[PDB]
């Protein structure tokens, strides 16, 4: 229907266009009749008639009568609703300026005339007066001339001169200049003048009057002399109950602004006093101001209840606006919520769905199907036999039920794992049963949570739900591409105490010929759980080429091991299992399961998992105790003991040999050596046991505790826990960061007395006050990301690029953080990966990292690989596959027409909730910076070199020595200037001193070529250079934090690119949560849009602006294909706010933030949306460029480009 | 003003517990029912109470 | 400095010091002298005395109203008959002696010297005041346009040296014949326009054939008298706007905001200053506030409801809460509709009918709980809107009932579908039915009845009750 969206200025010519009459009364409805009346606010002649195909007077009242206007009433018979598109118009006595276009800093009528808003708004309150004709006259266009003053000019001028007042004058004003002369002075005067100030606003206001230039809007609709009126639904006034009504505050202003032109015009009328016009004016556009935009020109104009009425703006805008609250963001029919318990019956693409949500929601399928069927004739028929809860009903519901997914959602939805299609099993209750396996994916708990419900229509939306939001197709990450259907809890611990081994257990020694037999041997009551036996084990390997080797040996295990190994698919080792089972081991088990069976396999192996779980920890009777918290002897003692030695520091502070803060730093240590000592002889004591096997000797045991056993099967439990149960509280901080001297030396088990008790609130409240301000800077966080990353989509499969990244190991000192094979898993390379000292292409280009080339490359040992990145990509639009690699929640090669901006907005943002020389390998050592090389090319140590053991190549063996998260990430992501800027070197060349002027110190730089600039310094800075010493591009002069604007300007996109991404990565992996660099990198690539031209060229962009990198790219490309010279610029790196609200449409910066500036940028310039990204589209109810509207959108390309 | 009856009624419903609705303790260990297991189905003493 | 138009309005008005007594006796002369100056300018014209007389004519014999006609008499049908009669007189004295005794003789002039004293002794309705000023305005602007289209067609000296005496009669043409300078070509391809220019006027201008020459110089008294009167009401209004807004002091929080109050006491004001008298020997004060107050309370009135009620009504409302207030505080408790009715001696049907007129009505922004989120304009519901499910039912009665039409002979169907408008832009009676075939009344009245037997059949009707 529409391809794109204009905005611009509406003239009077186009507002008497819109209306379809004037309104002149501000009368709203009858007192008695409660019918319009003539001429007012809801003029059924204007608008439209009240009810349907009627009329006011009654006398055409069917629908026989339409498209015919009444004589009597004048009411065209039609329906009601067009009374919700119908607009009017108010035809002002006197014009009234746009209070958008005079205080939506910069004023773009003070910018357009060379004006300031002082003097402005000292004309507009009817305060100074503004020569508009000069004539031939001393005076020129623009002066001020006070009262007094202008008497004193029309006494010795009179009629020479015209000096108006008020917002007429403002609008001859801008009636009297000659855009394109006045652009030819700004274009002559730029060149002549040398000031910075000056320049910047010159081509300011240049920019301004060229634009109006060119979208062919004229100053003069600057100022409003028609004033149009919204249809009266949209500000209705209804019959609440029993007589009384609700209204719209729309209402009292226009009723204000209706009343006041009334009043001008009867003054007008009986030649009232100067001052009463002027007041009356000045009244006008206070109340035009306070109807456009209140609370912005004055003070905000209150109602009857005490509280600010709501304007135009304050519903165009905000949280509570039309566009996050109507348009974003929709109340949805076919809908429910209930209570979610947990189902263990079901399988992973099942949920338990209530019969009486599933009847209320497919009504409309019950009621084809009973008509299709038969049994009911007509739909009221159909109505009766649901309402009456007949039994076939229940049938045609299990029919419609049976292939038809249902989406489930929890809020908050943090990534897309929080909406997912599962197939309904009706059951009896009020309440969703949910698998346990998905819970994670949700952050579901069963202790009051509530589930989402919607039914999908239409055929699409169903195979959508079965093809990419079923349970079963989503088991990965899309964050990391680790499992998120690992088990937990119950699972964990039964799996865990089927696979521990317990010493002289009932049935050791015995042999058995399989998992069956131990089966059987459990059943009977022969051999223990945890008994030691011998058991014929036949076993798969699935080679990578797709060998499938059988083989078939006696392993030593237990019985549990070998029933496990009955769900086990076919094509994993044993030694998977042959071991006690934690959270990691079976973690492991499904990621290997994964890796070499696929999803089918896994998907049911995850089920049986669950159940085996499941069925062994019920049959387990794990139960914890107040016999289970086993507090060490040992504890009273180091108690007594410290207590000793802090009395022996308490009579030493008297001796003076100590201060205050010494004594401090050193109580603090003795009691935390005390807890840590007091924590570790607590868990040796609960960790360990002793049996008597069967020759009859004492042998240690791993204990089989409740608390240790949950703890160790990290089930749910944790060390830290434990000491706090069994041992010591330890130290707290005061509600001020302090650390009370006197620590907490009793446990839960023995209790605590009043004063520790306090102390441990000191803290639990900090903790719950902080974790709500998270959620709420985590949320803001990913709306941020979200509304820059919204569109980056994956558009071609090769932009055909040779640029890329390096990659090597981290190393953080003398150990490896993250290894190569995690960095480049899924990553296309860049350039052949060569041998080392070899010329071999061990890697040819093009190719994507899987499990086998990582095992490859782990085994030829190389350690610096080029890789394609999202940041490095040619695409003009979004990025292409090669340049992303692999989608993380499929598992192969990301597929053209995703949004991958959307899923690292929500990957990055998902975890904020969780966010708070000795040599020691031998090899060769080498100066860089200073490394240190294993045997083979692997760089295991990298140290800093500061301004000497060994020299250059020197083998050097072991022990030889040489000598706030989220503010953080916030931080890092919006470009924020550090406090204390450390100064880097802007040119290359030789350091010289200059003269320290009063304040701040002055150096110079001294240039190949020559050139000394000046570099200005100040006095605190300590300086690391010395004159007479050549330095490089982007060193550092002065040491401190380095913000990320010169490290693009001085350094590069790489450069910036990766302190990004490592200063991200390593706040989360402080935390451990795991994100992949892609994310982070589409991020950044969002981040570098921007570019300011420095030279013309041949190209049309004026040196001195902002434009988007892509559109360079294409006047560069097409200028070179031409043959004339390119233009060069400047690439700028921008905040993820400032980037989302310059982006190229308007219509989505206006729905992210600042609603009223960018409307005024737009419709002052005359922008074109062409409806080219997700927000747009979704606010405009068209299909996304994304996903299943990918192709849909490109053939509409397509049918543009013929 | 306006209205000339009002009529009133108390309704008494006898609300049972049934899976989905919260239970809790005195110590923050609260719950959502997931099944209302038959007797015979549920662990037992060595004098036979469930 | 300040954003406040309140202040400002302050400001303005601080400038105009408070005048005395003597000052506004002063003020009010200014006006009375001014009224005087434009009503015996007015009467230098040969038809003002004829319409003041004709109404004299049709007032005597009580035509029109006698009160509404004359405003009053100053003194330097008991009495205004020896008046008009007396200018009855010194009338037939002017008109007779205006050209048979010549106009430029001195006693023309002062048979009109006499006929303005004596009609200067009268105060008339402002109503036909405008009326006369208005016929003069006329006058003056379309001998302007003739002037000013000469102006435009010849562009002069020579016309100036012929604007005092000849600038509308035949000789300046004449004489414009006469001259061979060497523009006279274009005038005289203008002498077609001025074909078309002095003819136009020369109707009116015999009209009052004396003021060819008196037209100007009587429109320029009639300025000197406007301006000299709008000067010295500006001075007053200017002077009692303290006044004004001392008035509407007493009215904020009613409604309507500050400014617009002291506006509409500004229009009190205006029209006070219109009709005082200073010869009443009062003080403006009085009557200024009762002519502000007037004009505060319709405003309040008329623009302080969403739901606009009028004034009576208003007063009814307010007089309604006084005598419920002084019922409360008598007897202690809330007035109910039954002991209100007998005080204010009104029926108690009518006490509840005001009782239920809808109050100010409610924001839909106003916050539904403590929360800022939840409006009541989110708790609204379109009941205007048509149910999905009724749609259906209606698609699916249109349907059963063209199966069931398809069971019947085709001109039974026909009449039925004509009758009751099915498929049709319009119903029709058995007239155009009988007309549309070759067939009448009672015809057509049996074959419907027929139909509606043969569809009352059990047969054929289980599908159309399932409708119902
Ligand atoms: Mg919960
Ligand atoms: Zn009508
Ligand atoms: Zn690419």
């Amino acid at each position: 229907e529409f391809d794109a969206i204009k905005i611009g200025l509406a003239s009077p010519d186009m507002i008497r266009s819109w209306s379809f009459g004037e309104v002149k009364k501000p009368e709203t409805i009858n007192y008695r009749t409660f019918k319009p009346e003539r001429d007012g606010l809801f003029c059924a002649r204007i608008f439209g008639p009240v009810k349907d195909y009627e009329c006011l007077c009654g006398k055409y009242k069917r629908l026989k009568h339409r498209g015919v206007i009444c004589e009597k009433c004048g009411v065209e018979v039609t329906q009601t609703k067009v009374r919700r598109d119908r607009m009017g118009h108010i035809e002002l006595a006197s014009p009234v300026a746009h209070i958008w276009f005079l205080k939506s800093l910069p004023s773009r009528i003070g910018l357009l005339m060379d004006m300031p808003l002082r003097d402005i708004e000292r004309v507009l309150y009817f305060e100074m007066y503004v020569v508009t004709e000069p004539g031939m006259t001393d005076l020129e266009r623009g002066q001020m001339l006070t009262e007094e003053e202008y008497l004193d000019r029309l006494e010795e001028w009179g009629d020479e001169f015209t000096a108006k007042m008020g917002a007429e004058a403002i609008k001859d004003l801008l009636a009297s200049m000659d855009l394109p002369a006045e652009a030819e002075q700004m274009r002559e005067e730029l060149d002549t003048t040398n000031s910075e100030t000056k320049r910047k606003k010159l081509t300011k206001r240049l920019k301004l009057v060229e634009a109006f230039v060119a979208s062919g809007n004229k100053p003069e609709w600057m100022i409003l002399t028609v004033l149009p009126v919204l249809p009266p639904d949209l500000r209705p006034l209804v019959p609440l109950d029993g007589g009384r009504f609700a209204t719209s505050d729309l209402n009292d202003l226009y009723r204000r602004v209706i009343n006041r032109n009334n009043r001008l015009k009867r003054l007008l009328e009986l030649a009232a006093p100067d001052i009463i016009v002027r007041n009356e004016k000045r009244m006008l556009q206070e109340s035009v101001d306070a109807l456009l935009d209140n609370g912005r020109r004055g003070r905000a104009i209150t109602g009857s209840n005490k509280r600010p009425l709501k304007s135009l703006a304050d519903m165009i805008k905000g949280k509570q606006g039309r566009f996050r609250q109507n348009l974003l963001g929709k109340r949805v029919d076919y809908s429910g919520r209930s209570v979610i318990t947990v189902g263990p019956y079901l399988r992973l693409h099942q949920c338990g769905l209530p019969k009486k949500m599933a009847l209320e929601l497919f009504k409309p399928f019950i009621y084809s199907k009973l008509e299709t069927r038969g049994l009911a004739t007509t739909i009221k028929a159909a109505k009766k036999m649901v309402e009456r809860e007949e039994a076939v009903v229940w049938d045609i519901l299990d029919e419609v039920i049976r292939e038809h997914p249902v989406l489930l959602n929890r809020a908050p939805t943090l990534h897309r794992l929080g909406i997912q299609a599962f197939e309904p099993v009706l059951i009896e209750g009020k309440a969703i049963q949910l698998h346990p396996l998905v819970c994670a994916a949700y952050n579901a708990d069963f202790d009051g949570d509530q589930m989402a419900v919607h039914v999908p229509l239409t055929l699409e939306a169903q195979l959508e739900a079965r093809t990419l939001m079923m349970s079963t197709n989503n088991i990965l990450s899309p964050a990391s591409g680790d499992p998120i259907i690992v088990p937990s809890q119950d699972v964990v611990l039964g799996l865990y105490y089927m696979t521990r081994e317990k010493i002289n257990a009932k049935g050791e020694g015995m042999y058995l010929t399989g998992p069956a037999e131990a089966e059987k041997a459990y059943r009977t009551k022969t051999a223990e759980l945890h008994a030691r036996v011998k058991v014929r084990i036949t076993e798969t390997i699935k080679h990578e080429n797709g060998k499938l080797t059988t083989e078939t040996k006696m392993i030593d295990t237990t019985v549990g091991r070998a029933m496990l190994w009955q769900i086990v698919p076919k094509g994993l080792p044993y030694s998977l299992v042959n071991q006690k089972l934690g959270k990691k081991q079976i973690s492991n088990l499904l990621n290997e399961a994964y890796r070499k069976l696929g999803l089918k396999d896994t998907v049911i192996f995850a089920d049986q998992i669950m159940y085996t779980g499941f069925a062994y920890a019920a049959l387990s009777g794990v139960s914890v105790g107040i016999d289970d918290m086993v507090v060490p002897a040992a504890k009273y003692t180091e108690i007594a003991e410290a207590e000793e030695e802090v009395r022996e520091i308490q009579e030493q502070f008297q001796s003076g040999l100590v201060t205050a803060g010494e004594r401090y730093n050193k109580v603090i240590d003795i009691w935390a050596s005390t807890n840590d000592r007091v924590a570790k002889a607590m868990m040796e004591n609960l960790s360990s046991e002793q049996v008597i096997n069967r020759q009859g000797e004492q042998e240690k045991q791993e204990s089989f505790n409740s608390i240790y056993m949950m703890a160790d099967s990290g089930a749910r439990g944790s060390a830290a826990q434990i000491r706090q149960l069994a041992g010591m509280r330890g130290l707290m901080a005061r509600p001020d960061g302090s650390i009370i001297e006197t620590p907490i030396t009793a446990n839960f088990k023995e209790g605590l007395n009043v004063l520790q008790y306090f102390i441990s609130t000191h803290g639990a409240r900090k903790g719950l006050a902080d974790t709500a301000l998270k959620t709420a800077n985590s949320g803001y966080l990913t709306r941020r990301l979200v509304d820059v990353a919204q569109d980056v989509v994956v558009t071609e499969h090769d932009c055909g690029t040779l640029e890329g990244v390096v990659m090597t190991p981290h190393i953080e000192g003398g150990d490896v953080k993250v290894a190569l094979t995690e960095l480049a898993l899924g990553r296309v390379v860049s350039e052949d990966i060569l041998k080392p000292g070899t010329d071999e292409v061990l890697i040819p280009r093009n190719t994507l990292l899987d499990e086998k080339w990582c095992k490859v490359i782990n085994d030829n040992s190389v350690d610096q690989i080029k890789v394609r990145s999202v940041v490095t990509c040619d695409s003009d639009f979004g990025c292409c596959a090669q340049c992303y690699g692999r989608d993380l929640a499929r598992g192969h090669l990301v597929n053209q027409g995703e949004a991958v901006g959307v899923i690292a907005a929500q990957s990055i943002g998902e975890p904020g909730t969780q966010l708070t020389i000795q040599a020691k390998n031998n090899g060769s050592v080498k100066l860089h910076e200073l490394t240190i090389i294993d045997e083979f090319g692997r760089t295991k140590e990298k140290h800093k070199l500061p301004y000497l053991s060994k020299a250059d190549g020197d083998a050097v063996a072991a022990g030889e020595t040489v000598a706030g998260g989220l503010p953080r990430v916030a931080d890092l992501f919006e470009a924020r200037k550090p406090k204390e800027p450390a100064i880097l070197a802007e040119h290359s060349g030789t350091v010289s001193f200059g003269k320290e002027t009063k304040g701040k110190r002055r150096l110079i730089i001294t240039r190949d070529s020559g050139d000394t600039y000046e570099e200005m310094i100040p006095k605190h800075r300590q300086l690391n250079v010395f004159e007479g010493e050549r330095i490089e591009r982007g060193d550092v002069i002065a040491d401190g934090p380095e913000s990320p604007h010169d490290i693009l300007r001085l350094r590069g996109i790489h450069a910036v690119t990766t302190y990004i991404a490592n200063e991200v990565q390593e706040v989360y992996r402080l935390q451990g949560v795991k994100i992949n660099d892609k994310h982070i990198e589409t991020i950044v690539r969002q981040m570098l849009r921007k570019c300011t031209i420095t030279f013309a060229g041949d190209s049309e962009f004026l040196p001195g602006e902002t434009v988007e990198y892509s559109q360079v790219k294409i006047a560069n490309r097409k200028l070179v294909e031409e043959g004339k010279e390119p233009a060069r610029f400047e690439r700028e790196l921008l905040g993820i706010t400032k980037a989302s609200l310059a982006t190229e449409s308007f219509i989505s910066a206006a729905s992210f933030q600042e609603t009223t500036r960018v409307l005024t940028e737009a419709a002052v310039s005359g922008k074109r949306d062409d409806l080219r990204g997700l927000k747009e589209n979704v606010i405009v109810g068209r299909l996304i460029p994304a996903g299943t509207g990918f192709a849909y959108h490109q053939d509409r390309q397509a049918k543009r480009a013929q | 003003p306006g209205v000339l009856k009002i009529v009133k009624v108390y309704l008494a419903v006898k609300r049972r517990i049934q899976p989905g609705d919260k239970m809790a303790g005195r110590h923050g260990n609260k719950g959502v029912i997931s099944k209302i297991n038959p007797v015979e189905d549920m662990p037992y003493d060595e004098n036979g109470q469930p | 400095r300040t954003t406040d138009p309140v202040r400002m309005y302050m400001r303005e008005m601080g400038t105009v010091e408070l005048l005395t007594r003597e000052g506004e006796i002063d003020i009010a002369k200014r006006i009375e002298d001014g009224i005087n100056q434009v009503q015996s300018a007015i009467a230098e014209y040969p038809g003002t005395i004829p319409y003041i007389l004709e109404q004299f004519d049709r007032v005597q014999a009580e035509e029109l109203r006698l009160t509404d006609l004359i405003s009053g008499f100053v003194d330097p049908p008991e009495l205004a008959r020896e008046k008009f009669n007396e200018l009855r007189g010194k009338f037939q004295n002017l008109q007779l002696a205006v050209n048979e005794f010549g106009r430029d003789s001195h006693q023309a002039s002062e048979a009109s010297d006499l006929v303005l004293d004596i009609f200067r002794e009268f105060r008339l309705t402002p109503k036909q005041f405008d009326h006369l000023v208005e016929t003069l305005r006329t006058s003056m602007d379309r001998v302007r346009t003739q002037e000013r289209l000469v102006m435009k067609a010849v562009v002069k000296k020579s016309f100036i040296a012929l604007f005092t005496g000849n600038e509308s009669n035949e000789e300046w043409l004449d004489k414009v014949l006469a001259s061979d300078k060497p523009y006279v070509a274009k005038v005289r391809e203008q002498e077609e326009e001025i074909r078309r220019s002095i003819q136009k006027l020369q109707m009116i201008e015999q009209e009052t054939s004396l003021s060819v020459e008196r037209i100007k110089d009587i429109s320029h008294r009639m300025s000197i008298g406007e301006a000299k009167a709008r000067r010295a009401k500006k001075e007053m209004v200017e002077a009692n706007l303290r006044l004004v807004i001392s008035i509407a002091k007493k009215y904020t929080n009613r409604g309507l905001q500050f400014l617009d109050l002291i506006q509409e006491g500004n229009i009190g004001l205006m029209k006070a200053v219109d009709k005082f008298e200073y010869r009443r020997g009062y003080k403006f004060s009085t009557y200024a506030t009762w002519w502000i107050r007037q004009a505060i309370t319709r405003s309040i009135a008329d623009q302080a409801r969403t739901i606009r009620i009028p004034v009576h009504m208003i007063e009814t409302i307010n007089k309604l809460n006084r005598i419920s207030r002084q019922m409360l505080q008598e007897m202690g408790r809330e007035p109910l509709p039954e002991e209100l009715a007998e005080r204010m001696q009104m029926p108690e049907d009518k006490i509840r009918k005001v009782l239920k007129i809808a109050k100010e009505p409610i924001s839909m922004e106003t916050p539904i709980g403590d929360d800022e989120d939840s409006h009541l304009g989110d708790f609204i519901e379109d009941t205007t809107l048509e149910l999905p499910l009724d749609s259906a039912t209606a698609t699916s009665l249109k349907a059963a009932t063209r199966d069931v039409l398809a069971g019947l002979t085709p001109r039974e169907a026909k009449v039925l579908r004509m009758r009751f408008g099915i498929d049709m832009n319009t119903d029709h009676t058995l007239e155009e039915v009988g007309k549309q075939f070759d067939v009448t009344r009672e015809r057509i009245r049996q074959i419907e009845a027929k139909a509606l037997r043969k569809l009352r059949h059990p047969s054929r009707s289980e599908v159309l009750r399932s409708f119902l």
